[PDB]
């Protein structure tokens, strides 16, 4: 089977610096594994796992 | 054109553990 955690697409690209810092482009559709603490939650997009903050995401269907 | 958010101080590596998946907690597995 397969499981799944929440959705919200992106806006800015963020610039990833450190290492479970996801790092998105602009408008983008990356999976939300969970909320990991409002501001921020976790981010697997593409055989990698990390997480980003909400704010670069005000999602648009979960 | 938009003005990105600046990036704030990212959850603490810890609460993150408390909600990420073993995958994500590698990269920080420090806490506290």
């Amino acid at each position: 089977q397969l499981k799944k955690g929440s959705q919200v697409e992106a806006l800015f690209s963020y610039e990833a610096t450190q290492p479970e810092d996801l790092e998105f482009q602009e408008g983008d559709i990356i999976l939300v594994l969970s909320k990991v603490n409002e501001e921020w939650l976790e981010g697997e997009s593409k055989g990698k796992v990390g997480i980003f903050p909400k704010v670069f995401v005000e999602d648009s269907a979960t | 054109s938009k003005p990105q958010p600046a990036v704030p101080p990212r959850p603490s590596a810890d609460l993150i553990l408390n909600r990420c998946s073993e995958s994500t907690k590698r990269k920080l597995a420090s806490a506290v």
